């Protein structure tokens, strides 16, 4: 027997800036968003779901400087919390 | 210790793992037995371009993300300097990989130059555009084109400009 | 003195379905997404932040029927949790 | 009791309100004193169209959302049967309202027929499109065009189709 399923579900996209706007990359230190995401994943994967970690990453960018960017979570169809449970 | 498989990632203890299951009810994504699961991740990073400037420092991003995703339990496929057509093909190939059937989730990472319309391929110029839209990434990994990841989290990470603007406005304190 | 601020921040959009896809409206009961959102806001505004309530709304749509839709959170630049604190 | 200003909305007690401030640190949006704050909400609902079918039952949605947003402490402006041009103008007028200066947040609700491109106005047809893009809504309420809502949550709710598709795929159990 055939059953219906949602065509699009359980997605989350995380972009380096808001639409129309630039994202920054240090020529020797790497991309600012990538390095900030790694730092936050390393710290918070054990205790927080990915949606929350992405919020924390956005918060870290709150105070603008000469090179400002605001990471954006897009097209979210996660119906549950996604914990990585690192070590398991 | 960072000598283990999880490297620099702080570990979730067995006490923590059960506390999460008590804090929230049956509304967490289930994870598969560590012994049998085959988690996959894909990184597409464009550094060497035909017409647009060289993305110096991209190798630090590849190293960082690759090690991060491995630490979280993902087998990482890294593909470099691809056109939008090559990216599509590579993404289709990733959605057909049989390991997804015995995986509980996936991670997709895109790193390149970008415009408002999407992600720049190898051959991109203003004269002849070479753009992969985010819409296409979702379409290629959805339940129709990737039934193996039905009900499973699909995380997409994009490093790229989304336009020309500095993204700031002035105000007086 | 002038100070820099992010042009786009502290936004959250919640759409009735996923891109390309229809949303349903009962001719006498009203829109399915609207009524489900109200129900969930009434129940969970006191205890959960809006991002979490929107997740719960998505979860309620998980089992498809003859008229299926999957509400989608879009372009999120909330840097903090947004609690309504109803009654206050 | 539902006789109060909050109606059917379950209330957050004083014990709960302090528990939230201990569970998470300085990462909640601050709320303004209930006595002095002037929270605003806007509902744009299109029911009567020129060329597309009548949105029967929309009045239930207006009643529900209006009462909900009032219960949460928002003064609700309701505008009906507007063109994309009228919607833009109304949204600009909303971003200039002085009450936002003494508000801590806002809610925008859009209810109409819709296509992949955006929200349908009063006069919309396939021959002559009348579409408000979601991109425009964000632009009109951002820090540049609405400095009064800087650092404050802006919640956008959209009821509308985003295309023609049923949004489903078959699988065997």
């Amino acid at each position: 027997a055939i059953k219906k399923a949602h065509i699009e579900k359980d997605f989350i996209a995380f972009c380096s800036s808001t639409p129309d706007n630039v994202s920054w990359r240090h020529p020797t230190m790497g991309s600012v968003f990538i390095g900030r995401l790694i730092e936050h994943m390393q710290e918070y994967a054990a205790s927080a779901d990915v949606e929350e970690i992405f919020r924390k990453v956005r918060f870290s960018f709150e105070q603008p400087d000469g090179r400002a960017q605001m990471p954006t979570t897009e097209r979210v169809t996660l119906t549950r919390a996604f914990y990585l449970f690192p070590g398991h | 210790t960072s000598s283990g498989s999880e490297g620099n990632v702080k570990l979730c203890s067995l006490e923590e793992a059960q506390r999460i299951w008590k804090q929230k009810s049956a509304e967490i994504y289930p994870i598969m037995d560590k012994s049998s699961r085959t988690r996959l991740a894909l990184i597409i990073c464009n550094e060497e371009f035909d017409s647009i400037p060289r993305r110096t420092g991209a190798e630090v991003d590849i190293t960082g993300m690759t090690m991060l995703l491995q630490n979280l339990g993902y087998s990482v496929d890294v593909k470099k300097n691809l056109t939008a057509s090559d990216m599509t093909t590579e993404l289709e190939a990733f959605a057909h990989r049989p390991e997804h059937k015995t995986s509980d989730s996936t991670f997709l990472v895109f790193m390149s130059h970008g415009i408002r319309e999407g992600i720049c391929g190898k051959k991109h110029s203003e004269q002849v555009p070479d753009i992969l839209q985010l819409n296409a990434i979702f379409n290629m990994l959805n339940t129709k084109n990737c039934p193996s990841l039905k009900d499973k989290p699909k995380v997409i990470i994009i490093q790229a400009c989304r336009g020309d603007s500095p993204g700031v406005v002035w105000f007086k304190d």
